[PDB]
């Protein structure tokens, strides 16, 4: 499974380790949600994590299902 | 000046250890006056907390 | 290079006392929001709540517009306090002793 | 009974619910009583409410008896 | 003698709002570091840490350049706050009541 991630800049297409076959992304508004927009965190996790009240998650199980919105 | 209230942000909240934040909802309100029909708006955020 | 030219053009006749609308009769829309960071103090002796917050104002200025194709690379500009118009949004129920606690 | 109200902008001519057949208006000076003038609150109430020391009330029982002073 | 001439030349058309790069598309590199001097207070009532620190910013300005051979002895110049560009580096998690604690 290959999941996009943000811990690497520029945005990478790192290939996920075993035990974690869900690419996920998490998005919320910070202060600068007027000009910059919502934040973006991409990764691969064991099972997709908890959604706080102010956080949104879109969880996939396929390769490159979590790209940056521009893409 | 047509004020528009968009919602508050708690992504950065830092609990302090003496008050629990129930919420911080907002309300846009308007006030009229004798001089003319034009309304004067305002935005009120109500911090609710329990000890 | 292009920055100098742009900054010159934008302040050629700009007035910071003028509400930036094309038609003076129509209103200017201002989106006002908030970002709480923590509760700092809840005094009952003086009946004062001390908070840490970042305001968020968003509006549109008609006079600060330019063509990106004519100024390649200059996608944004930044202006200090007294060089362009800001709205007079402030806390009615302030007990600060300077009445505008903002930076 | 139809009573003017201010909770709706522009000033409306809302039609009052039952049990409340008194259109009222309440007016007082705020800080900006030099340029803007006195405040205006219009509505329909069961019986017209209490007048604080700094508040003035003009209570009617007829349709559209509580308009904005301009009108 | 040469100082007067240099200071005149350097501010002939300088704008302190303009990021000092030759190509506006390329970025400006800023080296940011720190120097701690002591811990001043660690409050648990307000959850505030009070420190004494000196920031260290280092960048490169394209418009403030000169030939040493043409200005003998003038190896450096010094500019106050509002006469040249400085970056807007500041503490996001500040609780100071003036929000910029820097001198
Ligand atoms: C100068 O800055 C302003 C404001 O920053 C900018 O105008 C804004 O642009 C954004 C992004 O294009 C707009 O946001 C869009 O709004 C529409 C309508 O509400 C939405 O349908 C769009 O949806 C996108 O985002 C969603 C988020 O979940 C995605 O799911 C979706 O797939 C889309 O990608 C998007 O949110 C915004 O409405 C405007 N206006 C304002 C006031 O914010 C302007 O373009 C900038 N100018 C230049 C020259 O860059
Ligand atoms: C520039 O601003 C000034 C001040 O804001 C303004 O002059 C003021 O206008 C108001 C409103 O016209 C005046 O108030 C009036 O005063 C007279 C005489 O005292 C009253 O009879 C009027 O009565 C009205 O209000 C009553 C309130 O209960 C109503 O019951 C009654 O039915 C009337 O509607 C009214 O109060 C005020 O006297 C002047 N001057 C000053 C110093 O306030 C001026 O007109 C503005 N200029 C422009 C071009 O707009
Ligand atoms: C500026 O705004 C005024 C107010 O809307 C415009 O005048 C109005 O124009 C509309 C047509 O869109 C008419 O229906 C109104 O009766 C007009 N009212 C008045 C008081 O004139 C005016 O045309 C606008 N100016 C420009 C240049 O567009
Ligand atoms: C300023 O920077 C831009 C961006 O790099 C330069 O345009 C690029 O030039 C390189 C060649 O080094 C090309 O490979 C890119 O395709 C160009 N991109 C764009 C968007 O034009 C530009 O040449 C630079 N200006 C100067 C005067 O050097
Ligand atoms: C300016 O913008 C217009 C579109 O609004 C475009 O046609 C034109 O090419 C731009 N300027 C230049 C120099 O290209
Ligand atoms: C200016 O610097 C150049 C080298 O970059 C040098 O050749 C020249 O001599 C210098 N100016 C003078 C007046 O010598
Ligand atoms: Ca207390
Ligand atoms: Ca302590």
């Amino acid at each position: 499974i290959v999941c996009h991630t943000t811990a690497t800049s520029p945005i990478s297409a790192v290939t996920c380790p075993p035990g974690e076959n869900l690419c996920y992304r998490k998005m919320w508004c910070d202060v600068f949600c007027s000009s910059r927009g919502k934040v973006v965190e991409l990764g691969c996790a064991a099972t997709c994590p908890s959604k706080k009240p102010y956080e949104e998650v879109t969880c996939c199980s396929t390769d490159k299902c979590n790209p940056h919105p521009k893409q | 000046l047509d004020l528009q209230m968009q919602e508050a942000d708690i992504s950065g909240y830092i609990p302090n250890g003496e008050w629990d934040l129930v919420g911080i909802p907002g309300k846009r309100s308007e006030r009229f006056y004798e001089c003319c029909k034009e309304p004067y708006p305002d935005v009120t955020f109500t911090v609710t907390m329990r000890r | 290079e292009f920055q100098r030219k742009l900054y010159k053009e934008l302040v050629k006749n700009y007035n910071p006392l003028e509400r930036p609308v094309a038609n003076d009769s129509q209103p200017l829309t201002v989106y006002f929001s908030l970002s709480l960071l923590q509760i700092m103090d809840v005094d009952e002796k003086n009946q004062v709540l001390t908070t840490n917050i970042w305001l968020q104002m968003s509006w549109t200025d008609h006079y600060l517009q330019w063509n990106v194709s004519e100024y390649p690379g200059v996608k944004t500009v930044r202006f200090p306090d007294g060089q362009i118009w800001k709205p007079d949004i402030l806390l009615y129920n302030s007990a600060d002793e300077r009445f505008d606690a903002t930076f």
